[PDB]
Formats: C-alpha cells, structure tokens, sequence
C-alpha cells in the first residue's frame, strides 16, 4: 500500500498484487476475467511469447522464473490492474521488460491486452 | 470464508508441491446455467464498450465480450447461444459506421456469426434491452430502428442475414410473441402487433389505447417472452401488465408498486432497469425511492416486491447501496441482481430475504444493463 | 543383481559377437567416446551409420542414448499428443523393446534371426556364466529367452548412471556449485522465454526434477530430405519418412512427419543434427527455426549450403502454432543459445567441446 | 450530492450539473472539452436534431425552451458527465427524451457521442412541466 | 479566483438579458502556443484512447483527439500540425488490425492526412514518446517494430504515404536528428547512428559503449530535438548526457540527480516520464522519491532541478500528488506540468518556484504522457 | 409625421388611379381581407395575380403583407449568408424601394412612367392637399419627387400595427394568455425541435422579441416548376427562375435558385403556397419536406398531383445540410404542425380558417 516500499510477496491470494508470482506482472491478473493463474479466458488467445522474473516464494524460500504470457485479442480486462517490477529491465533487456504487449505468437494474430498469466518455468539460476 | 483468489493460491502451492503439471491454455466457460448474469456497459457512451459474464453462484467473472457503441445484448433464454447488435466505425468513433450483429457460443464466447446490418439501420440510444429482441425459436433478431422513422429490422440468425426492414406506425420497442409477430409501445398510448410474413407490409393492429397521454410508461420495462408477460410501469410506480400469451394483448388489472400514502410521501420508481420480473413467481421487483417526480432515472436503494396477481407487497428490501438496475435469475430460489452504474458493482442478493451475498466488483465503467436467460 | 544385470549390458554393449559378420557392438554406433552417437565417416558423412555389412547405410542419424533411460515409455495423453518412446518415430515402446531391433537389423548388426543371436551367446563361457546367474539355467538355450534376457540386460545398463550423469554445467549451476558466464545465462534467458521450451523443457510447468530439454512429444518441424543420406540408404528418390507415422497402429494423417522432440543433452558434441543428420552445425540447427519468424531473405536459406533449406519431406502437421512466434533470432541470442546448449554437455565430454568451438 | 432531491438549479456555473440550463442534459457538458455552453468543441460535428426542455431560470424566473444538441463524431469526452431529467418523457415521446443519441442531421453522419449543448430557442412552458 | 465555469455563466446570462445572437457551431482551438500541452491516455491498455489538447496557461481542455490501441503522439514543435500512429481491429480488439497514421489539424483537429501502415508493423507497448518520432522538418514519422526483430518504420508525412521498414541492430527507441538520421540505443551498451535513403541498406555506426551491462537506463529519457540533448536517466538517478546536436553523439559528463546521503537513504527515481528538460534553461527535472530499488514505475512526490552543465542541484519541490510524468513548456517562465495517472489529472506547477498553479483534472483512464511543442 | 404618412399611404393603397386602366390597386392583389394576398381566381388559379390589363399574369405567387414590415433591409452578413429583402427574390432592399415596383410593372399596374403616376396622384384634390402637407408644396408637380412619396407613404402605411398586429393565438399563447392545445403545442414542440427551426425562426438560440418565423434567409428548398402558373405568366417553358441570383448585384452561383424564408404568419389563409404557388394546401407544403427525409415511396409524391414532386427548378445549391435531417415527419407531426401553423394567423383571420 505504500507504493514505493519494498514489495513483500504472499503465497496465499493470486488476484492482489502482491502474490508472490506476480513480481513483474503488468497489466491485470487474467485470474480476474475468467482465465485462471496460469490459463486464459474464454475468447482470448494465448501468446507464446513472454518475459520473466524471479519471484521469491515465502512459501518455500525458493526463487522460481515466471515466464509471464498474455491473453491476448480482447480489450484490457480493467479486474485486478498491477504492476510490479522486480528485477524489471528497460525495454532494452526485452526477456526482462514488462510494457510490452507480449502477445506474439498468440492464435489469429491477436495482439490486444486483455491480461497475464503466471506460469512458474524454472528454480532461479 | 476463503475467497477465490486465496483458495486459488492454495491450489497451485500444492500443485508446485506436488509437482504436478499442467497446460497453460483457453479455458471454456463453465456451461451457461441459471445462475450465470451478464452484465452490460454502456461505459456512458464510449465507443466500445464491455459485457460481463459471472457466474452469479460464486460470484466470480468467467468471461467477457467486447462490444462497440451502445450496443444491445441478447441471451437465448435456452442457453445455446448470445448475441449482440453492436456498432463500430471505422476511426474509433468517426468514419463509416458498421452495424452488425454477431451471434456467440456461449463457453469458448467465439463468435460464430457476424452479421452486417446494411444502412446501418441501429437505433442508438442508452441501453433498453427490449430495443432489440429475440423471437422465441431464436432464429430471427428484431432490432428497432428510430431513423428516418419508428421501423424494426428483421436479421436471420439461421441463415445468417439481414432480411429487411418493416414500417411501423409511431412506435417504440419490441416484444417478439412467436417466429412472425411481435408487440410495440405506439405514441397514441396503444400497443401495436407486428405480424410480418415472408414478404410486404407487415399486418399491423392495435389495441386499445391503455393509458392517458399524461402517464409515462418506462424505457424498461420487463418482458418475460416465456410468460408472454410484459411489464411496464409508470414514473408513479403503476404497473400495466399486458398478457401476450395467446397471440393478442389481454390487458391485466392495473397494479400500484406504491401504497397511496408512499406516492404522497415521495416514493417513486428511479433507476435504469427499474423492474425485474421472476416467470416461475409471477413477481414484479421495483427499485424505488424517495426521490422528486423528475429525478426518475437516478438510483434507487430499495426494491419492492410484489405480486404480480394481486399487486400485494410482499418484500421491501433495503438494499445498502446504490442501485441502478436489477434483475433476477429465474431459477428456483433466485438471486436479485443489483447493478450499481456508480460503483460499478453487481451486488448479488437472496430475492426472498434481500440479504447481500457477494458482489462483482470492476465491471467496466458505468455498467446498466443486467440479462439472465430464462432456461427452465 | 540391478548392479549385475546392468554389469551383463555392459557386455553386451561392446560385444561385436552380436553382428552377423562380428564387426559391430552396440558401442560401435553408440560409441562412449562421443555421447553414444556415431562418429565414422559414411556414403553421407556423419548423418546416418553403416551396418555390420560393411556397405548398408540407415536413412536416420544415430542418436544419443544418453538420458534416454529417462523419457516416458510411449502413450498418447489425453490432449491427443503422442509421448515418450524410442526411436526418432516412436516406434519402439522403451529401452527393452528397442534393444534387439539393431541386432537383427540388416541395415545394422544384422544377424538373421534370434537364434543365430543366442549361439553367439552361447559361445562366451562367461555369458553362460553371467546369463544364467541373473536368468536361470539353460537360458542361453532358449533363443526367445536369451534375446529378450539380451534386450534387458542392455536397457539395464542404458539406465546406469553412467549414461545420465547430471554433471553437465548447467546441473553444476542449478545446485548453485557455480554460475553461468554471463553469455550462457543469456542463452538460457532466450531458451526458457522463446519458444524453445515450448517443446525442449520435460514440463509446461513447473520444475523439472531430471531436466533432459525434451518435452517427449511429436513434431514436424518442416525438415528437407537429407539428399545425401537419402542416396545413402537406398529408400528412394520418391520415398517419405513419415515419421511417427510408421510406428505401426498410428493411422493419424495428422501425424505424418512428426518426429520425436531429441533430448538437448549433449547436443553439443552429437552433430550432425536432426532425425536424418541434416545439418552438420548446432548453430545451423538454431538457425533453421528462423525461416518461421524471421522477415530477411537469409532466414531461408541454409547456411552449410547456401540454398534455400528446401521444402519439407512433408509438407503437412507442421507445428506453425509453435514455430511461428512472430520474433526473430538475432545473432547475439544464436550465439548466446549455442553457448547455453554447450553447457548441457555432461562432465567428461567437456574436453570434445575445444574442437567444435 | 443527495442525488433524489428536487434538482436545484443554479445560473452560476456551467460546469455543474446544477446550471440550469443542463435541466434536461444527458451525457457530458460540452464546456468542458474544449466547446462552450452553446458550441462544440472541435472537430467535432453538430447535429441539427435536438430535445427541447423547458428549464427554469432562478435568476429572472422565466422559463426557457432548451433545444439540447450533440456534438458527434468522437468517443464520449469523459468530462463533466451530468445526467438532468426535468421534464424528460420516455422515448415514446421523443421531443422531451434524452437517453437517445440525438446525433440526426450532424456532418458526415457523425453518430457517436461526444457532449451536449444547451441553447435557450423560446420562452414557453409545456403541459406537462 | 472566478473559476473558467464561473466565467462562461456569468456571460451566458449577460447575452440572454441583452437579447444577444450566436450561432451554434463547431470551436476551434485557439492557436498552438507554447502554453499548449497534451496529455495522452493509453488507458492502462485500452484498445481506444484519448489526447487532451490543453491550454496550460488557462488550464482548459480546448480539445480532444480520439486514438486506437497504445497510440504513439507526436507533436511537430513548431505548432503546425500533431500526429499520432495508431492501431484499430475491425472489432474492437479483435479481427483485421489496422495500424496507421493521422496528422491533424491543431485548430480544427480534423485529420488532414490518414495514412495506412502496411502489416500491422507498430511496437505495442506502454507509451514511449521516443518509439515514435518526427523528423526535425516535420515530413517524416519514424515508429519503432520490435516484432520480428527490431526495426523503424519510415512514413512520409507531406506525400503522405508509408515509405519503408529499416532493418537495424539489436537496438531501442528513435531520436531523430536530421530529415535522413536517427539514433537508438543498443542492448550492448552503444547508441547506433542510423542513416537512411529511400532504397539501400541504411548505414549503421556504433558508439563506444556507455554504460555498464549493470547499470539501466529507463524507457522514458528526454530529447530535445532542437538541442539535440538526449537526457537519460538511470535507476539510480544518475544522468547520461549525449549531445548528438553534432550529428555524432557527444558523451557529456554524467550528473547524479541525488546527493550520496540521498542515495543512501533510499532515494530513486521513478514514474512513468520521470525526466524533463527545458532547452532555454539548460536544466533537468526528475521525478524522485524514497523508494525500494523495484518500485522504478510508482509515482514520485518529489522533484528535483538541477543545472544540466554542472549538476548542481537548484530545487527540489515537493509536488504534493502522485506524479508518474513530468514534462516543461519550454517558454521563458516555464510551466511545470505534473501529471497524476492515479488522480487522472494534470498538476500545473510553476516550474521556478514549484507552486501549483492549477490543474485539470478527468484526463481520462490512465494518463500517462505530456507532450509540449518546443516553438521557440 | 408618422401616422398621417401612414394614412396617406391608406389612401394609396386602395387607389386603382395608380394603374394604367384605372382598374387597379395594391389591395386588388393584396386584399385586407385575406390576409393582403390575391383572393382572384386566374388562369393557374391562385398560384399567380393578374395585372390591370386583365391578361397579364405574373410568375410568382403574391405573398402577404403582413409582418413584411419586420425583415430588416437586404445585407450579406458576417457568415456570408444574404438576409432580408423583400420580394421572394429579395431584388428590393426594403418596403420603401418595393413600392414603386408594382406600380411600373407592365405585368401589374402597368403605369407607363413616373410622370404618369404623378398626373394621376394631381387629379385628386384630396392627395394634393395630404401630399404637400407631408412633402411640401409642389411635390405632385415632380414626378420623381412624387412618386417617392407615394412609395413612402405606402412603406409607412405597411409598417404600422395594422399590417403586424401580433395579435395571433401564438402571441396570446407567448404573453402567458392563453394556452396551446396539445395538439398545437405538440406541433411547436415538433416545429422547434426539427428542422424547421433551422429557418423558420428569427434568431440561432435566445427568445425573439418580435418573432415573425423566418430567419430572413434565402434558401433552396429544390422547388419544381408550377407548369401551369409558368404557362400563364408566359415566361415561356424554358424560362428558369433563379430567385436571389436574380438581385441586381447578386452574382455568386451559389445563390441561384434560393428564395427568401417567408414568415410563417397567416400562412394558414395565404395559400397557394411557396413562391410559384405550387400548392394549394398546407399541409402539402409541410409534407414537401419530408421528400429529404423519408425512405417511404409516398414521400417523393406530391398528394395533390398523385404524381412525383418534379426535378427542382433549380437542382443545384439546395439546402441539403438542414433538409437532411435524418427524420421524416409521420402523420401525426403533419397535423400537429399544421395546427401549430394556423395559430401564427392574425386574430382578425381566425374567421378565415374555413
Ligand atoms: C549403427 C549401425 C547402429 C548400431 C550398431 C546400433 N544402433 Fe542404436 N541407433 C542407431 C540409429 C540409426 C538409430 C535411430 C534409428 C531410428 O529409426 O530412429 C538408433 C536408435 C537407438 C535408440 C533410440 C534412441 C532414441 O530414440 O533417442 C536406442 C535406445 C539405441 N539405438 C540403442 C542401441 C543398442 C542397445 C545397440 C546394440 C544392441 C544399438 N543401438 C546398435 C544406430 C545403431
Ligand atoms: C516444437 C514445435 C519445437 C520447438 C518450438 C523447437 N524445437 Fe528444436 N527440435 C524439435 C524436434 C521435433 C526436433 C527433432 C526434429 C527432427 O525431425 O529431427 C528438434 C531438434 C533440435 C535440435 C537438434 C537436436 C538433435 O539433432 O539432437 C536442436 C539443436 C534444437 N532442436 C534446438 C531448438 C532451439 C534452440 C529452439 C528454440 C529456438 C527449438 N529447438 C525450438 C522440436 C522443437
Ligand atoms: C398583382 C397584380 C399585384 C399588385 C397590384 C401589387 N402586388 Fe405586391 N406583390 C405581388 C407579387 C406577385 C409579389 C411577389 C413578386 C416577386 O417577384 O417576388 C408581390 C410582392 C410585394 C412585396 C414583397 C413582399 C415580400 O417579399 O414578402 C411588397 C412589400 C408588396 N408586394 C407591396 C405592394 C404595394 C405597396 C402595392 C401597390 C403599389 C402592390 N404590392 C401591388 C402582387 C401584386
Ligand atoms: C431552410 C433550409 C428551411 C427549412 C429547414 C424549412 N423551411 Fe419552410 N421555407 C423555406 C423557404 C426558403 C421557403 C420559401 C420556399 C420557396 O422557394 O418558395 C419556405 C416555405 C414554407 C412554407 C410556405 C410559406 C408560404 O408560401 O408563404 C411553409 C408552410 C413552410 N415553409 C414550413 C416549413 C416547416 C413546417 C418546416 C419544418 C418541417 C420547414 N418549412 C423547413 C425554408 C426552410
Ligand atoms: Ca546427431
Ligand atoms: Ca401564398
Ligand atoms: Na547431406
Ligand atoms: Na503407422
Ligand atoms: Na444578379
């Protein structure tokens, strides 16, 4: 609530901006218009692109790479709006850099933001 | 007491646990059942616009539809299908106007029709759903035209075609009663039938006139198409019931909403979707207030309930915000939805007690328009 | 007892009593000195092998057997897409169903029958020995037993530890013994945001435990015949590998020319590439997947020949969804793909990447 | 702020949706992004259709014909939105009703819709208000 | 102290008492000035947008554009027309895209040229004013691709057509310094000089690289394009300096925006356009606040002035709102504009003593990027 | 001064000695006693007048007199638009240049020249004493004098209350009197909403103080010939009426075909309507608007012909921005308009009604 303190993740709610997945979302939890964590709404279309981060889980104390994917072909969804930047890179260090409509690659070249999903890819190097 | 998005949390910790995979994918829509709401914004006039599907159950979106300028949503009441008339331009909000109408499967929500309206024949105005309207057999959308004069255009769902327009005398809003016919609201304060064939002018009758020239009859009134149940209140809360059910209109004993003493103490209907009406219950719902005779459109904090037979209040619920527009599933025990535009929430209700369950928050920027289906 | 049967595969594996002209050990195409893949020069190169015979070429590259003691046993899961098995097409089920194809393979080892198989078995007082104290009396006698006893012994010992050791840097660096240079933590940025792991990471999501870069599935990615290799191997100028396809009972035209997803272990020192051993570089292996993104003229053009890559075998079930992503791979994240592949190379074949460096 | 009382109207501020000449006014004043009480802003387009209300005039105490009119042709201005409805009829009487989008007659067929004026056209007073 | 509402109806009941004609029609803007200032909308992604056309000086909107998906504004410094690429989807957000460019008016704000970019080839994502750009005599636009690899777009604004795509390196953003040439910065750490011609592979030189891989520079750095001054602020508040007013660009030495202690206690830069700077003045402003080292993109209350040459610090004003973007009118007595995503609304400071003058507030959704005409 | 300036222009106004034959006056086609329009029944039957030769007819139809006093003298004004006028072609600046006009005509009253009316103006002891009292001794032995005071006093007579009385139900309705029915008031309602308002008012937007219902404009409405009153005025059949582009001076294209928005007062007993007199009913005149606006098959018939409208006269310049509405009239606004309409009529007309 403070916006500028350090960001403190939760393992224990995906739609509030500080779940632990969503440390470099941008844009709306897709959980919020009828996808879920880690799948899309109906009508929307998945990008294959994405950008990751390194969240921290307070569950376990392990760093896991989310590799962010948008839903895309629909207006922005306007539920659960965040944006967090941890370990966010400029657009320059595009794997890192979240205000880029990360839509490529989703099905009817679809390239409106409706909103993320948060798949872990990866433990942190 | 666990709310979604905490009991969703719990889910992939155990996923992640357990190591347990799983396909990042489109999800489909849970089936469209009686307790699924659509709630429609008009977003105050902006070019486009958003419709809400919400499972009114857990009261948790589970989709959304992109609309244009003001458009006018449909449910089948079967469940097999929605629709909408919609516009777009070319420019955002300048250039050519298209209007059409796109038909959707009602759990992946693609499109599975996208049909041109020609001369872009759409009447736009702030959203009154029965300004476009289903027939019962859901093959044919009737939508009304303003310009250059009272019309109502006939679109083939089935074949997936605009068909024509049909002269009407001065006339607004549409009833469909059956495959060929359908009900309007004329000027003169009587009610038109609409019987179009395949070919030429429509057989147009009226009614007696049922109502002076100094009553007013809201845009919004309900139509139960099942019921053949039209319900059309007056600013004064009068009721007109007019029964379509056996092809021409019978008209119902008039119903005060109001006691005598309440109209003397300020009490009138106020709202968008004013009124709601349960087929299975034969009950009218009316958000009123206390408010003055020409702050008719503002919101209204409480609803009365009533029956539709008798006119006998049977419920006046206070319902602790400020309410727009309701509506009500037609299941058995149903939910009263109400819709504030302000907080742009639906506040999900017990009809029987008035209770607050849960409410959808975010829909958009100035929702209005609630539509159930009517599936049984 | 696992320990003696795998030691009996161990045997087995350099033992060239098992070809027909005894010439060639499973260990001879298999070599461990090159990550169990082929290294003699061939009528095509390095793409395909010559058999026991001396002379008959396969039409498919001699694969890793590395870390294929970890893919599933084949199945079809419930979204309809084909997984796990052996062979580039699947056909085998496992290790055990493979194992005695190259033995009675005419195009490989290329003993006529199981029988002729068990006599060589017979002829070794200390097989008699080993397969009987794991298998029972007599079982060298039986040539069903001793095939199929063959078959286990040799997926036992392909399952040790010697074959999947995890010790590659990438392993090194997820225990956190030490870190990435920073052009392979770049490599491996790219590879886990492109769509490389798409289909060469083991989950969609999640973690991998035994991470072998290979989701086990099926794809065409729209490779050319191997002209070379095809010549090689006598099929013929109007023959089409079908992929999983030929694996029998698979009827699905949808799966024509889809091949098994290879493991990225080892890629490093186990060119050339592809099913048919098409490409001779890893960089050229990276480079294909831009002729799908990739706007320039050059991204359609092979850059071992400097020809168009060509049409695919077949044309068909290409994995477009997949493939085309809509971005580019610059140089900068080819080079930084190659490196982080390198880094999949296990511990003792690490000297054989100064050569292709 | 009570938003069911009696509409008070004031002649002090064309910005509020109190001024008294929005006493009919559906939508968003057209003052307040960049028109002015009686013009549009630019580039947007005039309809010449309009719905008249009588608005009372605190300050003369006359009644006014108010001839509202859009201004289309641009996606709703977000600005100073106001909803009035003194007098307003339902769409059946179209004259005095003001949830329809009263874009008719504007350039290049402009029908979206962007703010409203409110010119005064007559003195006069209606029947039914 | 009389507010503009106040104003208007003072005269309105000063015409009707002296029975005074006017005719209803269309405004037009007052001319450009340099008190002018736009503020776009991308509205948090929303597939239709809005610029506020603004006189600073009044603080009255004296003008709207209407845009499609994450517009790219620009505005030719002179005053002489503005311009926007922008992207439209037959419906809504779905269906055929269309990028394309609109160069308007500034009076009439009528499009005066409507020009199609051919394969949908513009950069979606959160506005950069530096990924779409003009050149300094106004008749080309410069936008940025990114997909399939990075690339600039080319479009000729006075033929008014779409001229080419430009291959280049791995590189970010377009600041253009001649009617033929631009700069972009580098993953590697240079800049990259871009020369084009109408046909012919562009020449492309490097820099020396200029900062450390560890060291990030933000997506939001100001350019004057009439000083050629290319201000770039890293997270730490450190400012790189490039003087590409040569034609090559000029390397000039680095300022911290943040005192050791400052530092040391917290304090970063962050916000959306967190760097202004006004030529006349030779002077920086940057929007800082204490914050952690991830909060880069939360507004900031603060901002401070330093003197470009020497980085003396000259002010540091305490904004008193959430401000995400700063920008200055680049007249004499600078206006300091604050724009406020979360209160939609934009602060007018005196840009001297920090004090805010006036403000406008219902800038849309999500406001986020002034943009000011440098016309002296 | 005024009012024996009016009285004397009294005199005049029904003296057939101002026409040739001596048959004549002003009021013979611009009869008092309807509403000063021309009750004769000729060969196109009201559509146009008959001058004193009793052959002669004119081209255009004669318009009332009432209310002419109140359209201010020809101008171009700020938006470039021309106003006022009188004629249906504006071609005279104001009432005191229109005078002398009829008087000439070889068409009407036909006198030969100045001098002529002069000589007549002398026969009438009673003109030479109401002349020289206002204008001086003499002035009927200057024709040029004389017949400028001739067109004076009519000017002057035309300007006082009795031509513009203001004395209609709409005035009495305005003064807070009386009250519309609602049918009438449904037709204002209607009449200030729609189109109509776009010409047929005085003002853009405020109350008029004297509302004559016309803008003072000229305007295109895209007419058809009136064949039979064009037969009678022997314009021939080529012939093309350009209304304001007609005006001596007046040389812009874009104005050729327009006519000046007459004032909707009396309209009820004026027909035949618009400037050739193409229709005799008025609700056919409101029912021509809808041509612009209705898809409906009917709309681009005339009800009086049962045959189409007719191509304009003139098919250029027409108004097209205003007449577009968007919205046809039903049936209903005709009959409201058209009561509406009848309440503009002058209280000493109400009897003329049926
Ligand atoms: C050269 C003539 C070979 C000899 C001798 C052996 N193998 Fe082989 N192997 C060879 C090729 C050309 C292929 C691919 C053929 C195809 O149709 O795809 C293989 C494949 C295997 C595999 C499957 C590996 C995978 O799909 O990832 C296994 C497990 C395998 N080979 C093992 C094996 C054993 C145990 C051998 C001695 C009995 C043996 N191979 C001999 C080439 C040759
Ligand atoms: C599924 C659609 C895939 C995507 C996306 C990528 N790869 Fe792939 N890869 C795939 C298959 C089915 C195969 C075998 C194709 C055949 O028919 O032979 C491969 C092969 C490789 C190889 C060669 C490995 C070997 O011969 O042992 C490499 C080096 C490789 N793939 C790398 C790679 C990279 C770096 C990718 C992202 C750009 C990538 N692949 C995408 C299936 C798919
Ligand atoms: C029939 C033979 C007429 C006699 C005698 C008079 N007038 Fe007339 N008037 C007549 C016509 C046909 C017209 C219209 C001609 C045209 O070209 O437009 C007129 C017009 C006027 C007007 C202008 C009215 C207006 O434009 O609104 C005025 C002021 C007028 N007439 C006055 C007038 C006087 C004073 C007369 C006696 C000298 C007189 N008219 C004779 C038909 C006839
Ligand atoms: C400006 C574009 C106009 C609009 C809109 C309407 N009217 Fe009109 N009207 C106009 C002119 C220029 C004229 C004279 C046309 C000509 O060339 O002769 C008229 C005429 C009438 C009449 C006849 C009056 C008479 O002959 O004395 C009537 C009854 C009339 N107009 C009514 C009318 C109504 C009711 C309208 C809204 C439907 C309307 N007009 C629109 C100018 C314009
Ligand atoms: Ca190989
Ligand atoms: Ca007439
Ligand atoms: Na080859
Ligand atoms: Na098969
Ligand atoms: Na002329």
């Amino acid at each position: 609530t403070d916006p500028r303190a350090k960001w403190v993740p939760q393992d224990n709610d995906i739609q509030a901006c500080d779940y632990w997945r969503h440390c470099s979302i941008d844009g709306n939890i897709c959980d919020c218009s009828g996808g879920s964590l880690t799948n899309c709404p109906p009508g929307t279309k998945l990008a294959t692109a994405s950008w990751v981060a390194s969240c921290y889980n307070p569950t376990d104390g392990q760093s896991y790479l989310i590799a962010y994917r948008d839903c895309c072909g629909y207006n922005v969804s306007g539920r659960c709006p965040c944006l967090n930047t941890e370990g966010e890179l400029p657009v320059y260090r595009p794997e890192f850099a979240n205000d880029i409509i990360w839509c490529f690659g989703a099905e009817d070249d679809a390239m409106t933001y409706h909103c993320t999903i948060s798949p872990i890819v990866g433990k942190a190097s | 007491q666990e709310t979604q998005g905490q009991a969703a949390a719990r889910a992939a910790a155990a996923d992640l646990a357990a190591g347990q995979d799983d396909e990042p994918r489109i999800l489909e829509a849970p089936a469209p059942d009686a307790r699924r709401v659509y709630v429609n914004d008009p977003a105050h006039f902006a070019a486009v616009t958003q419709q809400f599907v919400i499972d009114g159950e857990a009261g948790r979106v589970i989709g959304m539809i992109d609309g244009g300028f003001l458009p006018n949503p449909v449910v089948a009441d079967d469940g097999s299908f929605i629709a909408h008339a919609s516009t777009v331009f070319s420019r955002i909000a300048r250039g050519e106007r298209t209007d059409y109408v796109e038909v959707f499967d009602p759990v992946t929500l693609l499109p599975t029709a996208d049909i041109e309206l020609p001369d872009a024949p759409r009447f736009l105005v702030g959203t009154y759903p029965w300004m476009t309207s289903l027939t019962p057999d859901g093959k044919t959308l009737l939508f009304y035209q303003f310009s250059p004069a009272p019309a109502v255009g006939v679109v083939d769902l089935e074949g997936k075609a605009f068909k024509r327009m049909l002269d009407v005398p001065d006339c607004y809003h549409i009833f469909p009663t059956a495959p060929d016919t359908f009900f309007m609201h004329c000027r003169d304060g009587s009610l038109a039938k609409v019987a179009f064939g395949t070919e030429g002018t429509p057989e147009i009758t009226h009614t007696e006139v049922f109502h002076p020239e100094d009553e007013f009859l809201i845009n919004h009134p309900a139509y139960s198409q099942k019921a053949g149940r039209l319900v059309w209140p007056t600013y004064t809360g009068k009721i007109h019931q007019i029964d379509l059910s056996s092809g021409d209109a019978k008209f119902l004993p008039a119903v005060e909403a109001l006691t005598e003493a309440e109209r003397a103490d300020g009490w009138r209907p106020g709202g968008w979707q004013q009124v709601a009406y349960h087929r299975a219950l034969d009950r009218i719902y009316l958000l009123v207030d206390q408010r003055d005779e020409w702050r008719h459109k503002t919101a209204s904090r409480f609803v009365v309930v009533l029956d539709a037979k008798t006119g006998e209040r049977l419920a006046k619920f206070e319902m602790g915000h400020e309410i727009d527009s309701i509506n009500v599933s037609q299941d058995e025990k149903p939910l009263l939805y109400a819709l504030s535009t302000g907080d742009k929430t639906l506040y999900i209700h017990d009809a029987e007690s008035g209770e607050e369950l849960r409410s959808v928050n975010q829909l958009g920027h100035g929702p209005q328009v609630i539509t159930t289906a009517d599936m049984g | 007892a696992d320990d003696a049967l795998a030691a009996l595969g161990a045997q087995l594996f350099v033992d060239p009593a098992l070809s027909r002209n005894a010439t060639q050990s499973c260990a001879t195409c298999h070599d461990p000195a090159r990550a169990f893949t082929d290294p003699r020069e061939g009528k095509a190169g390095l793409a395909v092998s010559v058999g026991d015979d001396g002379q008959s070429h396969g039409d498919r590259n001699t694969p890793t057997l590395g870390y294929a003691a970890l893919v599933p046993a084949f199945h079809r899961d419930a979204n309809g897409k084909y997984k796990g098995g052996q062979f580039w097409d699947g056909r085998a089920d496992d290790l055990k169903q493979q194992a005695g194809q190259p033995m009675l393979n005419p195009v490989e080892m290329a003993m006529p029958d199981r029988a002729a198989v068990a006599a060589r078995l017979r002829d070794d007082p200390a097989y008699r020995t080993g397969f009987e104290a794991l298998f029972g009396k007599g079982v060298l006698d039986d040539p069903e037993r001793a095939f199929d006893a063959a078959a286990e012994a040799l997926a036992a010992y392909q399952a040790t530890g010697e074959f999947s050791p995890f010790d590659s840097k990438y392993d090194r660096v997820m225990r956190g013994e030490e870190k990435f240079t920073p052009l392979e933590e770049f490599g491996y940025t790219v590879f886990i945001t492109w769509n490389c792991r798409l289909c060469h990471m083991q989950r969609k999501q999640g973690v991998a435990e035994r991470e072998t870069f290979t989701n086990f599935e099926y794809h065409n990615i729209g490779l050319p015949v191997n002209e070379t290799a095809r010549e090689a191997s006598g099929l013929g100028a109007d023959h089409v590998d079908h992929g999983l396809l030929a694996r029998p009972g698979i009827e699905d035209p949808a799966q024509s020319g889809r091949f098994k997803v290879p493991s990225l272990r080892n890629v490093a020192v186990t060119g050339p590439y592809m099913h048919n051993g098409v490409f001779t570089d890893l960089r050229t292996a990276i480079l294909f997947y831009n002729k799908y993104t990739s706007r320039r003229p050059e991204a359609k053009i092979n850059p071992e020949t400097g020809a168009p890559w060509g049409e695919p075998e077949v044309a068909r079930n290409l994995s477009l969804a997949e493939l085309q992503s809509g971005l580019m791979l610059d140089d900068g994240r080819v080079d930084a793909l190659v490196a982080f592949l390198e880094t999949l190379t296990d511990r003792r074949y690490e000297p054989l990447l100064e050569e292709s460096r």
